[PDB]
This record gives C-alpha cells, structure tokens and sequence, in this order.
C-alpha cells in the first residue's frame, strides 16, 4: 500500500522553511519589542515564554499608545488568560485585526500566533504611520513605504527596490536610503564594492550609531535567497522614521 | 492556498510546475538525506495521479488535503 514518502519529505522541507522563518522573526521581533519594553523598565529573553502572563503585552502597549491599561495582579493561569485577553480587548478596540489570536495561544506561548501578535502590533503602531508625497489612493502602508523606498534610491546607479525581501539582501539598498538622507555617513564607492555581509553590516551599524536606528536585523539572516519580509518591513519603517 | 505554492516552488527548481525524479532528490539531498533513484521514482509514483512520471499542482495539492 501508500507509504507516504514524498508527503514525508514536502513536509520535512516545508515545516524546516516555516521554521526558519520563525526563527528569524522572533530575533526580529524580540528585539522590536525591546526596544520599547525598556522605557518602561522591563526586557524580554525569550519571546515564546515572557509575553504569557500577559503583563509584558499589556505595557507593551502602555509604551506605545501612552495609555493606562487594566492589569490583573492575580497569579494562576486563570489570571493569565484574562491578562492576555486584556491586550487583545485593547487592541480590537482599535478596529486591530488578530485572527485566530486568541489568549490561549499566548499563554501557551504558541509560537505561529505569538509572533503573529506582535506582527499586527507594529504594523497598527508603526508600520500603518507612513504617509508618502507621490501616494496614490487606497494605497496600503505597506505600498507606501514601498514607494517611499523607491524614491529614496532614485539615482543611484544599479539599484532597484521591486519588493521587501530580494531587492534588499545585498545591502546596497539600505546604504543608499542612509546616504540620501545623510551623504557624510556613508562612502557608497565602499557599498559598490563591498559583500553583501559587509554591506549590511554596516548600513546596521551607522544607522544605529548615527540615527538612533535600533539594529533589529542581523546580517546572516538578510543575505539569503529570500530574506523574510516582515522582518526587512519592519526595519526599512523604523529608517523612515528616524528620517523627518 | 499561498502556504502549499510555497512548498511546491521548494521543489520545483525549474518553475515549469512539475516535479520530478531529480528535482525531489535535489531536496532531499539538501536537507541531508541520500534517495536512491528506485526510491525517488517510488516516491513519485505513489502521488502520480495521471501517471505522467512528474508531480503536477493539482496533484500535489491530493497528496497534501
Ligand atoms: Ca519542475
Ligand atoms: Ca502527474
Ligand atoms: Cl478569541
Ligand atoms: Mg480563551
């Protein structure tokens, strides 16, 4: 009879790429999060564990919006649950989309929703911001800061933006995007001739130093066939908006 | 659906939206594995609805539900 062998390996190679993809934008998000939990005195090490008791989540949330939320002192799982569910109330008040999110999956600290949690977290907070001279319609954000970075490297001999994964992986293109803004940060005759590695280590590296750019990307994770694109997303959004 | 493309292009190199023998081994051999070519046709087999020798969408969508 059937034995299931190719199943087998389509499944080992597709739970093994979904896996990487996990992995990649838990460093991304973890350090996202971090970013803000620090202004409030907290930091998290592990992005499966330390958001499910709801607490980190909920002054989370406090940082960004500037609100006071509920908080339950309680401490059994019970108290979790609602906890969580605290957030989510908070945020499906806003109209935020979080389907399938529900607080048992964070407090079981599933990893596909919990970082689906904090996806539709920046994407509400930070990502949803831009607005674009050039704009057509009913753009979406994410078209925005598409065009915003299309302009950006307008100019510059040999580089194309088509999209939010390949386009960036050799690192040209945030070096270009630094060099517009600020042209004294970067020696593009070093970008033209530099490895991809070198490249995105250094664009990381000046916009951290020089426009207070948290580096959420490290880049062995960028230079691949097909780096992730909420990661690159969520990275090319905080250059937007260090640059007025 | 979006997910099931994705890991149909992991294995169709050439993008012609097929599967075949040397195509499977490519991936499993990437992902350590070392298929005999008996093995690999085996394996197609097994999911070849039209018997045609390759893997099509359609077919790989069967195997996948
Ligand atoms: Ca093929
Ligand atoms: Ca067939
Ligand atoms: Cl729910
Ligand atoms: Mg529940």
């Amino acid at each position: 009879g059937p034995m299931d062998n190719l199943y087998l390996a389509v499944l080992r190679a597709s739970e093994g790429k979904k896996d990487e993809r996990d992995r990649v934008q838990k460093k991304t998000f973890t350090k996202w999060v971090n970013k803000h939990l620090i202004k409030a005195q907290r930091h998290i090490s592990d992005l499966y564990e330390d958001l499910r008791d709801g607490h980190n989540l909920i002054s989370l949330l406090e940082v960004l919006s500037g609100d006071s939320l509920p908080r339950e002192k309680g401490r059994m799982r019970f108290h979790k649950l609602q906890n969580v569910q605290i957030a989510l109330d908070y945020l499906r008040h806003r109209q935020v989309k979080l389907v399938n999110i529900r607080n048992d999956d964070i407090a079981d600290g599933n990893p596909k929703l919990t970082l689906g949690l904090i996806w539709t977290i920046i994407l509400h907070f930070q990502i949803s911001d831009i607005q674009v001279s050039g704009q057509s319609e009913d753009m979406t954000a994410k078209e925005k800061l598409l065009l915003w970075s299309q302009r950006m490297v307008e100019g510059y001999q040999g580089l194309r933006c088509d999209n939010f994964t390949t386009s960036w992986r050799d690192g040209r293109l945030f070096n270009a995007i630094i060099h517009r803004h600020k042209p004294m940060l970067i020696d593009m005759n070093k970008v033209y001739r530099q490895t991809n590695l070198e490249n995105l280590d250094q664009a990381f590296s000046v916009a951290e130093r020089d426009l207070g750019v948290t580096r959420l990307l490290d880049p062995e994770d960028v230079d691949v066939p097909q780096p992730d694109e909420k990661s690159i997303i969520t990275y090319v959004s905080s250059l937007y908006d260090a640059m007025p | 659906i979006a997910e099931f493309k994705e890991a149909f292009s992991l294995f169709d190199k050439d993008g012609d939206g097929t599967i075949t023998t040397k195509e499977l081994g490519t991936v499993m051999r990437s992902l350590g594995q070392n298929p005999t070519e008996a093995e690999l046709q085996d394996m197609i087999n097994e999911v070849d609805a039209d018997g045609n020798g390759t893997i099509d969408f359609p077919e790989f969508l069967t195997m996948m539900a």
